[PDB]
RNA sequence: CGACUCUUAGCGGUGGAUCACUCGGCUCGUGCGUCGAUGAAGAACGCAGCUAGCUGCGAGAAUUAAUGUGAAUUGCAGGACACAUUGAUCAUCGACACUUCGAACGCACUUGCGGCCCCGGGUUCCUCCCGGGGCUACGCCUGUCUGAGCGUCGCU
RNA sequence: GCCGUCGCUGGCAGUCGGCAGAGCGAGAAAGAGAGUGGCGCGGACGCUACGCCGCGACGAGUAGGAGGGCCGCUGCGGUGAGCCUUGAAGCCUAGGGCGCGGGCCCGGGUGGAGCCGCCGCAGGUGCAGAUCUUGGUGGUAGUAGCAAAUAUUCAAACGAGAACUUUGAAGGCCGAAGUGGAGAAGGGUUCCAUGUGAACAGCAGUUGAACAUGGGUCAGUCGGUCCUGAGAGAUGGGCGAG
RNA sequence: UGGAAUGCGAGUGCCUAGUGGGCCACUUUUGGUAAGCAGAACUGGCGCUGCGGGAUGAACCGAACGCCGGGUUAAGGCGCC
RNA sequence: ACGGACCAAGGAGUCUAACACGUGCGCGAGUCGGGGGCUACGAAAGCCGCCGUGGCGCAAUGAAGGUGAAGGCCGGCGGCGCGCCGCCGGCCGAGGUGGGAUCCCGAGGCCUUCCAGUCCGCCGAGGGCGCACCACCGGCCCGUCUCGCCCGCCGCGCCGG
RNA sequence: CGCGACCUCAGAUCAGACGUGGCGACCCGCUGAAUUUAAGCAUAUUAGUCAGCGGAGGAAAAGAAACUAACCAGGAUUCCCUCAGUAACGGCGAGUGAACAGGGAAGAGCCCAGCGCCGAAUCCCCGCCCCGCGGCGGGGCGCGGGAAAUGUGGCGUACGGAAGACCCACUCCCCGGCGCCGGGGGGCCCAAGUCCUUCUGAUCGAGGCCCAGCCCGUGGACGGUGUGAGGCCGGUAGCGGCCCCCGGCGCGCCGGGCCCGGGUCUUCCCGGAGUCGGGUUGCUUGGGAAUGCAGCCCAAAGCGGGUGGUAAACUCCAUCUAAGGCUAAAUACCGGCACGAGACCGAUAGUCAACAAGUACCGUAAGGGAAAGUUGAAAAGAACUUUGAAGAGAGAGUUCAAGAGGGCGUGAAACCGUUAAGAGGUAAACGGGUGGGGUCCGCGCAGUCCGCCCGGAGGAUUCAACCCGGCGGCGCGGUCCGGCCGUGCCGGCGGGGCGGAUCUCCCGCUCCCGUCGGCGGGGGACCGCCCCCCGGCCGGCGACCGGCCGCCGCCGGGCGCAUU
């Protein structure tokens, strides 16, 4: 509150009083009165620099770069060991990417729901999720943040005809519409390789919705895939390559330590 | 999950409009599950407690088998009293034991035309609802 | 103080200006607000377009932008008179007229004489009562295919 | 020797830190956006079986009626020929009610003085006395009635 | 000898293994070159490359700048199939240790319901001071003091308890401009009876104007009430943004 | 025949805090009787800096500082402390 | 010299805006949707493209009216007298000097029984192309000053170049 | 003298109405500082801001040009973006500072006086009848009263309007009653474990619940309950259900009003004054030889007047039409009612106020204004005995625990009591180096472990080699087949999508005579790129593999039966 600690009329006794100068509370007859106020040093005073709702609270994010984190995601949603890294249990589904047919989009029952996790192998990431599930340390309890759990797979659907009211009820399961794809929930945390379930017709629209590299964005007015600063990463390959193996000088592998010096007299 | 607008899942709000809930939402509040018997017979699950209900305590230092009446619901501190579950003070008067309904089992319902209605709307939404589904 | 190469700054906070911060946490149900009352609106009127009325085209002032049309205002009374559309009626089949706006050239009155007898030919007419057709009425074939038009109504473009 | 003193540790005090809790705040957002002479806001004084404060209410005073609900309220007692269509309690709230002051209004602000009309009891029509009820404030609009003017006139 | 910094913008991708062959530190440029004619199945470690290794020099510091913190506090997103009533946080500890240090870990006790590690994000994020704020506690200290207005003593009663209460008797004082008997203003129940002796009455109390439970103010004639006083104050009128 | 000796890797650009009271000593030096006075030049110091000696000491003499073992020294010392 | 008897908790460079430089990321002569619109977490995120209006950048200069960013050679003609100006048509063409990481060429040379001469590499005097950057010298655009001879025409001008 | 009209003005407790006061977050009208900055200070700034006064409403105010402009023109008001920290103002210092255009939100337009024509065609009120009556209205009847010619009503208002003539076209538009049919408030309800072991004071904990995976799940929000709960209860989900009330929207009947328009000609009519404007003063603005407002003086015109950002004369142009009025929406909202949420604080924090807080208490008053949360799961709140006058104790008892005993969770430090150990004449304390003594720790006290080999004793799910089967790695298989496939290159009559400031038979509107020319609307062709089909070369399969053949490795089963 802009008032906080100001609703008093203290005024300074001054010096010569054998007291502190701080503005002290008027009148008597009570605990408050000649007493400490408005300072940030007090009890019950004004605190130092008081919060402002004007602050800074939202940050702009330029375009371009929103969809390179979003395309670097799903980059990182392909390989099973940036999956793995990010703790899902992903040892027994059957390929990566995940594609399933688009009959599931018409899922009603979350029964459904769950066997068809448990038939892709997607279920041991769900007893995960239910495993992590606990109170969450600090004031977040009192302020409607008890339960804190980790994060399940994610599935992707091109249209929703019960999918969403199919999944909703498991826990650690997040639903994403492929045109609509955030990456607060593709990267939780910031960190890549969540687990992503794909609907057949989601996986047929991705190449619409963020172009080949041939191919411009079709469904993005004007957007084409970031290119790359170096095509070829395998570093052992192009190292152990004849061309650069030819090039080197031998290697000096020969530590040369300390010498002891010993008086020749 | 909970969409309602209108709902608050606010910790604090809820907690208050329980400890401060006037008397006849209290009587809701205060709900004991029936006995397997009594839910196959009438269809219902669950009853706002009542005086001269026949009770099984479940949980605490006096659950058991032992079937006593109701014999006081007093709804300010949201406990029952039953027959028997009670204990003696320092003096050896004896002192009823406050059960919560949450934690008893209603074998018997003590049955006049209001409770015979409540039953029959009970049931009867629990139909439109089974019969929605199938 | 000044401290070496810089610029001479003069920022206009002499005045009491926390006292009259406009925070804009609202925009988001202000634009929720806004959408909800254009599609109210447009349920009201439909099957009327939900744009509005027809405007006219008119040339943008000084040249800076002269080079340019756009949406004006309404169509002038001698542009509804060469069309032949009656001022007061104009209104009540969604037509902007503004008594205001002069014609200084005949291309300008000319083009929106056209724009006019376009939206006249696009115009279904509904009954007043349903079970008396008039005689400007649509016929009933063509009024069964009647739908509410979304966007300016012939949009303007240069 | 032992006092006294210092240090460290156990235990005990003094104190109320810390931690955990939160029916409170604060901030943002949404819908609505409603006082009063038909007496508001505010104030005073009262009202409970036992009740000081808070709370609620107004001499019908911790409330009446009605509607919904459906067996309590409760710290103790009690049960009206209180309690299941003879409806406990709570909630709602459209009926009825709502003391004194207060724009506050008969005049004044001490519970001081009146005035008009009607009713009732004193005795015994009228008077007189007591009580009850209703009116008696400023400004202002429309209209009504009663008037004023060596104001402008007309007929006498 | 060990620690760190700086420098060599130093070395290591060559772990090239039975599809093998072990070297590139050596004073003095450039190939352990390619070819054309004249029995056993074996061989340490390494390499979070933001890592590991070598060699040499160096090291004071206020004001001030910079770097690095596997230093510490609170909350958010992820993660730890993390910890926890077979005991969380907190707190205490002549217990065992770790780190240059900021600090941290483990043991024991108490406690009774929550909490922490790592990758990021965020900040009302670190106290010895400000005659700092608020709260608490010391020494001083069983100390200064309980000394203005002449004064008490004897016996008994109640009572657990008597210098201080009550009764009786002495000796004193205020000495009618009183320490007497009544009022105004102010107080507001302090008045009266009974009970208590927790707290208060700067010793004590069997006592009190304290606390507790109940009572007590009766009018034509005594005041208000009415009059006007100095004065205050409406209406008419004037002024006035109001 | 990179054209004296010696030593040493240099050049360059941005942004920049604190400071803007100083004081002391050899030599030189103005005013003043002089001052632990006031004012200058040069270098070096204290301030910012410990350490051995001067018993003690901002500045003197020696010497500058990571945590240690051995050895040797400086300026100073070696009756006893 | 001043504050400090003691203990606990609290206690002081923050937030908004503007600017500067440095660094990181995106795109790049462009870039940015911030305002608007469309389609529990979510007030999020996604999208717009005839929503890029608009900001900043892509052009400077002058008070302003305003102007607003290389030239050389060949052939022919008119004028003045091999040289100069103007007009035509064809060729080439964004400067030069010094330094300059890197790159390129290569006189000769890198051995094993001895000669000839090959294929791959490798060092190297000398010689070249010369990045960025710096110094210097030229050029071009706008203002202004001096000098001076011409060229254009729907307006023959106190015109324009 | 009297009587009677009108005018002006009075008195009524006359009949019926209306204003007052409050709240004030937002809004309109006034009035209006000084701290402060200028490193002093006076103009300036602070600031048209605080304070002060008035008036409102759910919004207010504004608002349909006496506008912007100078363009090929726009077209009420308000708000957002930008214009723009710009034009401009300024001891030209400090500082201040708009508008137009452009893009959006929203969008709505109108009415008088006047000039005229209609027999005042107009209005209020009283009485009676019908209807309706908690928004006092509709119809009818009164030689009922009044207002009003010192001007009410209808037409009509700058976009022009009116009357007449002529052509053309017209029956639904509203008011008051009566009846029938399809969002809001309230109430009541609707899934599934208290299953089997077990921890606990109690548990919502742990473990289990056949293939499969206890059960429900459109419900795994939250809260409660003796921890920690989707399944115990409330709830949560649901285009779930039932019951009331209100509203909105259609359809008929009755009694009423209106007797309604377009175009072309003829003739007519047309506007707001102590206001504009000017001088001067004061304030105000970015507004500068004066932006706005106000006082005083002067004081208009009618092809006039106003504006056209430098004073003035002359002259062309442009653009509006002042001095009367109404008007939703988009906009604002720290007050009020009712809600939802949070990277916020967590009892010295957060509001002063988590609690009998604007309370207690202080001040004559205006005003000032705290402290203060926590037993326990459950009061089970300690009966009874005993000492004491009592306060207090000792036993006993409840509880998992009183080592939780009514200001009681935990229970720090300072300070103090006692106990234990050590010590003590340069105040204590402190750095370095030892020594002595304790507290405890090693859960010490005949002292490590590992590999190979030699030897003695034993015992075997017994070794190699071969056979069968599975899996795996690699293969330059010098060049095996099949596949996907090239962010490769070539030939396609290939079947297409996107783009283009590359070119071009059909139509809509439109100028001109039934023709011919112009805008806009579409094919087509062409070019660039991409996708998909087909054929050939080279190519990958190390972000992208199968079948066969070979080698090798591993595993399982045989056989090996013992100098391994
Ligand atoms: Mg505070
Ligand atoms: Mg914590
Ligand atoms: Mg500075
Ligand atoms: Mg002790
Ligand atoms: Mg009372
Ligand atoms: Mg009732
Ligand atoms: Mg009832
Ligand atoms: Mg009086
Ligand atoms: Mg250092
Ligand atoms: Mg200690
Ligand atoms: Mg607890
Ligand atoms: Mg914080
Ligand atoms: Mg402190
Ligand atoms: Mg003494
Ligand atoms: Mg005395
Ligand atoms: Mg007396
Ligand atoms: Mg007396
Ligand atoms: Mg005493
Ligand atoms: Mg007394
Ligand atoms: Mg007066
Ligand atoms: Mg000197
Ligand atoms: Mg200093
Ligand atoms: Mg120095
Ligand atoms: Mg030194
Ligand atoms: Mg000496
Ligand atoms: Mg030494
Ligand atoms: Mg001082
Ligand atoms: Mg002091
Ligand atoms: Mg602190
Ligand atoms: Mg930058
Ligand atoms: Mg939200
Ligand atoms: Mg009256
Ligand atoms: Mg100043
Ligand atoms: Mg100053
Ligand atoms: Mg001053
Ligand atoms: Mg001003
Ligand atoms: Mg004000
Ligand atoms: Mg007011
Ligand atoms: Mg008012
Ligand atoms: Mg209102
Ligand atoms: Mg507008
Ligand atoms: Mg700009
Ligand atoms: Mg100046
Ligand atoms: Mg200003
Ligand atoms: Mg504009
Ligand atoms: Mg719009
Ligand atoms: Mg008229
Ligand atoms: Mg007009
Ligand atoms: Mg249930
Ligand atoms: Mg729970
Ligand atoms: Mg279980
Ligand atoms: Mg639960
Ligand atoms: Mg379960
Ligand atoms: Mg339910
Ligand atoms: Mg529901
Ligand atoms: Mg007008
Ligand atoms: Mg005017
Ligand atoms: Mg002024
Ligand atoms: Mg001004
Ligand atoms: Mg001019
Ligand atoms: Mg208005
Ligand atoms: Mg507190
Ligand atoms: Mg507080
Ligand atoms: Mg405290
Ligand atoms: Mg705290
Ligand atoms: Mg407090
Ligand atoms: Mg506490
Ligand atoms: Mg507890
Ligand atoms: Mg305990
Ligand atoms: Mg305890
Ligand atoms: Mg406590
Ligand atoms: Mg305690
Ligand atoms: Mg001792």
């Amino acid at each position: 509150s802009e008032l906080a600690g100001h609703q008093t009329s203290a005024e300074s006794w001054g010096t010569g009083r054998a007291v502190a100068r701080i503005p002290r509370v008027r009148g008597g007859g009570t605990h408050r009165s000649g007493q400490g106020a408005f300072g940030n040093m007090c009890r019950g005073g004004r605190m130092f620099a008081p919060t402002k709702t004007w602050r800074r609270w939202h940050r702009r994010v330029n375009t371009t770069q929103k969809r390179y984190a979003i395309c670097s995601a799903l980059a990182a949603s392909a390989l099973p060991a940036l999956v793995m890294s990010k703790g899902h249990r992903i040892e027994e589904v059957p390929e990566l990417p995940l594609v399933v047919e688009d009959k599931v989009e018409g899922y009603k029952k979350t029964k459904e729901a769950v066997l068809l996790l448990k038939k892709l192998k997607a279920w041991n990431d769900i007893k995960k999720v239910y495993a992590s599930q606990r109170m969450r340390a600090g004031k977040g309890k009192m302020r409607n943040r008890r339960r804190i759990q980790r994060r399940g797979p994610c599935v992707i659907y091109n249209e929703d005809n019960g999918i969403v009211k199919a999944f909703r009820n498991i826990p650690g399961i997040t639903l994403l519409n492929v045109t609509k794809l955030n990456i607060l929930k593709l990267a939780p945390g910031g960190h890549v390789g969540r687990f992503c379930i794909w609907t057949e017709s989601a996986f047929r629209k991705l190449d619409d919705l963020y172009g080949t590299w041939r191919k411009a964005a079709s469904l993005k007015s004007n957007y084409n895939l970031p290119m790359h600063k170096m095509l070829n990463t395998d570093l052992s390959r192009i190292l152990k390559s004849p061309e650069i193996q030819r090039a080197l000088r031998a290697p000096r592998k020969k530590i040369h330590r300390r010498v002891l010096k010993k008086n020749p007299l | 999950m909970k969409f309602n607008p209108f709902v608050t899942s606010d910790r604090s709000k809820n907690r208050k409009r329980h400890f401060n809930a006037p008397s006849h939402i209290r009587r809701k509040i205060m709900s004991s599950p029936l006995s397997k018997e009594l839910r196959q017979k009438y269809n219902v699950r669950s009853m706002p407690i009542r005086k001269d209900d026949e009770v099984q305590v479940v949980r605490g230092h006096y659950k058991g088998q032992q079937i006593g009446k109701v014999v006081q619901v007093y709804r300010k501190k949201y406990v029952i009293y039953i027959e028997r579950v009670q204990r003696e003070k320092a003096n050896g008067t004896t002192v009823h034991v406050g059960i919560h309904p949450s934690k008893v089992v209603i074998t018997r319902l003590k049955l006049d035309k209001d409770r015979k209605k409540i039953l029959e709307r009970k049931a009867k939404s629990r139909q439109v609802g089974k019969e929605k589904g199938k | 103080a000044p401290s070496r190469n810089g610029m001479i700054l003069k920022p206009h906070f002499h005045k009491d200006w926390q006292r009259r911060v406009a925070t804009w946490f609202n925009q988001p149900a202000r634009k929720i607000r806004r959408r909800k009352a254009r599609q109210a609106r447009a349920r009201r009127i439909a099957p009327r377009p939900a744009a509005g009325p027809i405007r006219p085209i008119v040339r943008c002032p000084t040249v800076r932008y002269h080079t340019k049309v756009r949406a004006g205002r309404g169509f002038s009374l001698e542009e509804l008179r060469v069309a032949g559309i009656h001022k007061k009626v104009a209104r009540t089949i969604g037509i902007s007229v503004d008594p205001r706006r002069r014609n200084k050239s005949t291309e300008s009155l000319q083009a929106n004489v056209q724009r006019l007898k376009e939206y006249r030919s696009k115009l279904v007419l509904f009954p007043r009562k349903p079970s008396a057709p008039k005689k400007g009425d649509s016929s009933a074939e063509e009024l069964k295919l009647a739908t509410q038009l979304t966007g300016p109504v012939m949009p303007i473009r240069n």
